[PDB]
């Protein structure tokens, strides 16, 4: 799981 | 020679007002959009360009990425 770039629709 | 590109689509005008339920947002600088890859997997990124002559668009990505997306694979990220 990433979390700290891009935050699309979901992915 | 061929003259028909095969596949009709919207041929008929409006005899009486009709009402708009589903709006489509517009390309301009500063528009949150989403830029669909080729990996499967979607791309937050706002507009630093807008090409409305070729139907394109640069946006500038969450993770510094300045990629050339087009009309056809973006998708306005309001809801």
């Amino acid at each position: 799981a990433t979390g700290g770039v891009k935050k699309p629709h979901r992915y | 020679s061929r003259l028909s590109r095969s596949g009709a689509s919207s041929l008929w005008d409006p005899a009486s007002p009709a009402p708009t339920s589903g709006p489509r947002p517009r390309l301009w600088e500063g528009q949150d959009v989403l830029a669909r890859w080729t990996d499967g997997l979607l791309y937050l990124g706002t507009i630093k360009k807008v090409d409305s002559a070729r139907e394109v668009c640069l946006v500038q990505f969450e993770d510094d990425s300045q990629f050339l997306v087009l009309w056809k694979d973006i998708s306005p990220a309001a809801l």
